[PDB]
This record gives C-alpha cells, sequence and structure tokens, in this order.
C-alpha cells in the first residue's frame, strides 16, 4: 500500500477543472492509457472553467498564485509565483519580452480587469480583499488588499482596471520603486481582439497499453518482421517497430517534442474538453514532461487518471515514481522517463533521480568497447583493452551453445581483466583513471565469477600468466573442469 | 550533439604508431568496430574514397569526425533504444528474460510459442548467461 489521495479529494488537489477531469476519464478508459498531469495553478481553475485562454509554448511566463493578478500571468513576473527570487523573475520577464516581440501579433498584453465576479472568487480563496474608497485626480479607486509586503493595489470604479505601486520605503527585486501603474497581463490575439492568457494543463506523462501501440503499427509492415523466416533479426524488427510507432519523439513546432500517438492523444483530450462547452481553444497544448530534458521539473503531487477512470494523487516524488513502477512500467504499458533524469539537466542544472534498471545491473555486467571509450571520454579533465571487450560481446556467438558461450566469454573476460592489471601495476599516471580500472576489475570480476557460478573462486594464480597466441586458450580447456 | 563527438577522439590513441594521428584504410574500421556501428568492407571502400583521397588517403580528425555525420545520424538511436530495453524489462532485474520477451510479444499481437521465446533469448544472448543484459540488447540491435 501507498499513502495516496483517491477520488474527489485528489481532483480537487490537482487543480484540473472538475468538469474536464471527468471528460478525461472517458479517454483514459477508452484508450486504456494512464493520463498523468502535473499540478495546475489552482487560482487558475475557475478562470479556465470561465473560458480564459491557456498559454502555449510562446508564453513561458509563470502565472501568479497570489495578489489580484493571481491566476493570470503578470507581465511583470515579480507579481507571479516567483515573486522574490531575482534571477528567476529576471528570466520571467525576458521570457515575456521575447513573447511580445518575437511574436508581435499573436502575443501581447492587456490591462488587468477584475470584475465584481472575480473579486469575489479571489475573496473566497482569501487572495485579496476590496478595501477603502480612495480618490485620486477625479477618479475613484478601492485599495485592493493583500498580505504582501512590497506592493499596493487598487481597482478603478470606472473600467475595473487594477493598478499597483511599490510601498513607501520598500524596494523591488530589481531595485525599482515606482508609483501607481497598471498591472499588465499576457494576452493572446483572437480575431483582432486581445484576450488574456492563463495556466494550461501540463502532462507529466502518457502511458498507453502495449496492446495499444499495436493499432498504431500498420497491419502490413508488421506481418513482415513478424513472419520473418529467421528468429534473430526478427526480434530486432519487432523492437524497432516498437521504437518507431512507440517512441522516437520529434519536434512539432508548437506542440513541443512528442510522438505521434501523443499528438493524436493531445487532440482527443482537447476535443473532450471542447465538448463540455469550453470556449477558448485547447487546454492541453504541448507534449509531456518526460521529453522536457532541458528544464525538467519535480512536483510533489502528480494527478493520475488510470485506464479505469479512477483518480489518484501521489503525494511525493518518491511516491509518484513508486506508483509508475508498480502500476505502469511493470504491468505491460509503454512508458519512458526523461532522458535528463539521474543526470544534471543542462538548462536548469536540475538533478532529478529515478530508478533506471540498466544501472542496477551494472556492477555485474562488464562494459562494451564503446561504453569503455565514452567512459574514457567524459573524464578527460586532465589501450587495447577495448578489444577484449569487443571480443566478449562478439555478436557472432549466435552459433555457439551456452556451454561454449559461457566459456570463451569467461575467458575473453579474464583476458581483459589482464590488460586492466598491466596498468594498475604500471606507472602511476592519474589517480582519476585508477579509480576506474578498479571498478572494471570488480565488475569484470563479478561477471566472470557469475558465469562460473555454474561450474572457480581463486582459479587465476595458475591460469596463463604471460605467454600469448592460441595455446593459452588451450590451457584453459582444462583449468575449467 | 557534443558528447556524440568528444568521445570519438579517445579512439585516436589506441593502436597507430603514426604518432600525430594517422592510420589507414587498412585499419580504419579497427576504430569504428571498437566504437559503435559496424559496416562491411564494402561500405568502407566508397565512403572513405570521397572526402580525403589524395595518394595515400590521409586519415585524421576533420575526416572521420565527418563521416559519422551521416552514418551515425539517422541511427542517432542509443537513446531511442535504451528505452526499448526498459520496456521489455518489466521486472527491473536489469536483464531481459525469456518471459520478459513473451509478455511484450504476446501484446504487440503475436502469440509466441513457449519454444521460440526461449530461442530468441538464446540467439540474442551473447555471454550466455541465459538472459540479455543491456549491452547485449545494444549489440543485438545494431551489429
Ligand atoms: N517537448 C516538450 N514537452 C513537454 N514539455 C516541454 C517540451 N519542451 C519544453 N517543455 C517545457 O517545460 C516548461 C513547463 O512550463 P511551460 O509549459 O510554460 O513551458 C515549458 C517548457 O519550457
Ligand atoms: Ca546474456
Ligand atoms: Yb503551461
Ligand atoms: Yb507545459
Ligand atoms: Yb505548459
Amino acid at each position: 500500500r501507498i499513502d495516496v489521495l483517491k477520488g474527489e479529494k485528489a481532483l480537487k488537489a490537482s487543480g484540473l477543472v472538475p468538469e474536464h477531469a471527468d471528460a478525461f476519464k472517458k479517454i483514459a478508459r477508452e484508450l486504456n492509457t494512464y493520463i498523468l498531469f502535473r499540478p495546475v495553478n489552482k487560482l487558475a481553475t475557475n478562470l479556465i472553467k470561465s473560458g480564459v485562454a491557456t498559454k502555449g509554448l510562446n508564453v513561458h511566463g509563470k502565472s501568479s498564485d497570489w495578489g489580484p493578478v493571481a491566476g493570470y500571468i503578470p507581465f511583470d513576473q515579480d507579481l507571479s509565483k516567483k515573486h522574490g527570487q531575482q534571477l528567476a523573475v529576471e528570466k520571467g520577464n525576458l521570457e515575456n519580452k521575447k513573447s511580445i516581440t518575437e511574436h508581435e501579433g499573436e502575443i501581447g498584453k492587456i490591462p488587468l480587469k477584475l470584475d465584481h465576479l472575480r473579486i469575489e472568487e479571489l475573496k473566497e480563496n482569501g487572495i485579496i480583499l476590496k478595501g477603502k474608497k480612495e480618490i485620486d485626480n477625479g477618479k475613484k479607486y478601492y485599495l485592493l488588499e493583500s498580505n504582501n509586503q512590497v506592493y499596493e493595489f487598487r481597482i478603478s470604479d470606472e473600467n475595473n482596471e487594477v493598478q499597483y505601486k511599490t510601498k513607501e520605503g520598500k524596494i523591488t527585486v530589481l531595485g525599482e520603486k515606482f508609483n501607481w501603474r497598471n498591472i499588465e497581463v499576457m494576452a493572446k490575439n483572437v480575431e483582432g481582439v486581445l484576450k488574456p492568457l492563463t495556466a494550461d494543463y501540463d502532462l507529466f506523462a502518457l502511458a498507453p497499453s502495449l496492446t495499444e501501440i499495436k493499432k498504431q503499427i500498420p497491419q502490413k509492415e508488421w506481418d513482415k518482421v513478424v513472419n520473418t523466416p529467421n528468429s534473430l533479426e526478427k526480434q530486432k524488427g519487432v523492437t524497432n517497430l516498437l521504437i518507431k510507432y512507440g517512441i522516437e519523439r520529434k519536434p512539432d513546432s508548437t506542440k513541443g517534442t512528442l510522438s505521434n500517438w501523443q499528438k493524436q492523444m493531445l487532440d482527443r483530450l482537447n476535443e473532450a474538453v471542447k465538448y463540455t462547452g469550453y470556449t477558448g481553444g485547447d487546454v492541453v497544448n504541448h507534449g509531456t514532461e518526460q521529453d522536457n530534458e532541458e528544464f525538467p521539473e519535480k512536483d510533489n503531487e502528480i494527478f493520475i487518471i488510470n485506464p479505469e477512470g479512477e483518480f489518484i494523487l501521489t503525494k511525493n516524488w518518491e511516491m509518484t515514481g513508486r506508483f509508475i513502477e508498480k502500476n505502469i512500467t511493470g504491468k505491460d504499458y509503454l512508458y519512458y522517463f526523461n532522458r535528463s533524469y539521474n543526470k544534471i539537466a543542462p538548462g536548469n542544472k536540475a538533478y532529478i533521480e529515478w530508478t533506471d534498471p540498466i544501472t542496477k545491473a551494472k556492477i555485474n555486467t562488464i562494459p562494451t568497447s564503446a561504453e569503455f571509450i565514452k567512459n574514457l571520454s567524459s573524464i578527460r579533465r586532465s589501450k587495447k583493452i577495448a578489444g577484449y571487450l569487443s571480443d566478449y560481446y562478439n555478436s557472432a556467438n549466435h552459433i555457439f551453445s551456452q556451454e561454449k558461450k559461457r566459456k570463451i566469454s569467461i575467458f575473453r573476460g579474464i583476458q581483459a581483466y589482464n590488460e586492466i592489471e598491466n596498468v594498475l601495476k604500471s606507472k602511476q599516471i592519474a589517480p582519476e583513471y585508477k579509480n576506474y580500472f578498479q571498478y572494471l576489475k570488480e565488475r569484470i570480476t563479478n561477471q566472470v565469477q557469475l558465469l562460473l557460478t555454474h561450474q572457480f573462486k581463486l582459479l587465476y594464480k595458475q591460469l596463463n600468466f604471460t605467454e600469448n597466441e592460441t595455446d593459452n586458450f588451450e590451457v584453459f580447456q582444462k583449468i575449467i573442469d | 550533439t557534443e558528447e556524440q563527438i568528444a568521445e570519438f577522439k579517445e579512439a585516436f590513441s589506441l593502436f597507430d604508431k603514426d604518432g600525430d594521428g594517422t592510420i589507414t584504410t587498412k585499419e580504419l574500421g579497427t576504430v569504428m568496430r571498437s566504437l559503435g556501428q559496424n559496416p562491411t568492407e564494402a561500405e568502407l571502400q566508397d565512403m572513405i574514397n570521397e572526402v580525403d583521397a589524395d595518394g595515400n588517403g590521409t586519415i585524421d580528425f576533420p575526416e572521420f569526425l565527418t563521416m559519422m555525420a551521416r552514418k551515425m545520424k539517422d541511427t542517432d538511436s542509443e537513446e531511442e533504444i535504451r528505452e526499448a530495453f526498459r520496456v521489455f524489462d518489466k521486472d527491473g532485474n536489469g536483464y531481459i528474460s525469456a518471459a520478459e520477451l513473451r509478455h511484450v510479444m504476446t501484446n504487440l499481437g503475436e502469440k509466441l510459442t513457449d519454444e521460440e521465446v526461449d530461442e530468441m533469448i538464446r540467439e540474442a544472448d551473447i555471454d550466455g548467461d541465459g538472459q540479455v543484459n543491456y549491452e547485449e540488447f545494444v549489440q543485438m540491435m545494431t551489429a
């Protein structure tokens, strides 16, 4: 059992509009694919239900979860949820500046207009309260209240446009102090008019049933690799069809980086919501989080809609990953995890951990040649062994019997354990590389000692020390049994 | 990418008494083999004979580092693959097992005989431990 939130208590904690999360079960059970969403700014919910347009990829301005601009995306990203971290806010802006300029026409900005109806909404979530009556130069305003210690706001009794200034004494993240000016919000151009943007839905992942990827593969193209007379490359052709119509994700230009079963998916999800009366276009609109390698993000809660229409909500990353491990990647569904997990994401220097089965089983498997070169590569801060490794993994053993395989391999395996000793006993060159060959040893050791765990525990202080050619392999012929 | 370049260099220090990096067409593959892709003597005579073909076919950096730019391009896999692996490996053992391959096949639509599965594992198997480790799945998927 896992400490997860089920039912309404989860949808409610997902931020997803309820009427939509409902339309989503439909597609989740219908396509037998789990649909996992990342969070969603809650103050953004009713705004979405209301019909507020959602930001695409040409808008990277984080929306606000506080103040009167809460829900929308303040052009001055120091009014958004990042309010405080300078380098963050600084990037927020640039990103918005790039939106307005790099997209003149499609993207712009309008003034914030909170209506008698949104004030209330904000009032209940206890975001901002309508205060006194202020009068400045012939126009009346009402100081909009907020638990904030840097800005002050108001609304016009005329057009309902909100304004804000830095409080006396206090200074902005950037070093700015200004006076009554309008809170501008990112807009989107729709039919000549400028409409305001808001949080979209962010898929954290999409996992279909393997049985589902089939329908994606042409019932032709399949029969070929299937009915292949062979039984070797026949697997390759099966795997490679899995790879093509199952994975190798590509740039859309607008949708981000997703597959084709994901692009089709996206549309199904948006058709779904549109049918519930949502006038504002797409709600889900760029590919899933597993392809977001540059700036990956770890959230503590992931809303999940399983192929049963049920609502789960992992409470922590340790959980979100334990769920997927048990219910998705181990139950016959197709799932992949962000290439930049377990690594240092480049864009944001992020370090997200995830269990990669290929690594668990590493201390018992000896590296291929290339793997050995790469290992020689990204450690070049400041020979001939690569062979005995392209020997161990000689794809041309496919004619041998396990008995033989396990032998020549146990040999080829000790073969390398040699060259990887003729060095640790040579000149001390660099303590950085020495801390590697040690690994190899322990590895090269462990694998051999695992094969022989069929037939050794010290049989090395006898076998061929230092001669060469083909006679060595002869001595081995008996050292074995 | 960058790493899909920085690596290569390491090869240029394995076995060539040329000193200033200079092998030949009689030991070019000796590097590619030990590296990644594995073409035949037929796919090595016309690729090389194009970019640098003077008298003794000078082989260095701006060359090889360029040849892969088309062979190691469409097959920019390795990643597109290492994930295929994780799919068959629903156990998490790190290695693909007979069963592991059945379960995946019986779902892609092809009901595999309890015989074949055990034959696809053996052939695909290299070190002969009875199951395929990632490295083997790589090999089995390119060479
Ligand atoms: N192909 C992609 N798939 C999913 N997320 C992506 C992709 N490319 C980028 N992302 C992003 O991760 C961010 C999440 O916030 P945004 O949706 O506003 O902006 C997004 C991008 O910076
Ligand atoms: Ca094996
Ligand atoms: Yb978004
Ligand atoms: Yb997104
Ligand atoms: Yb998004």
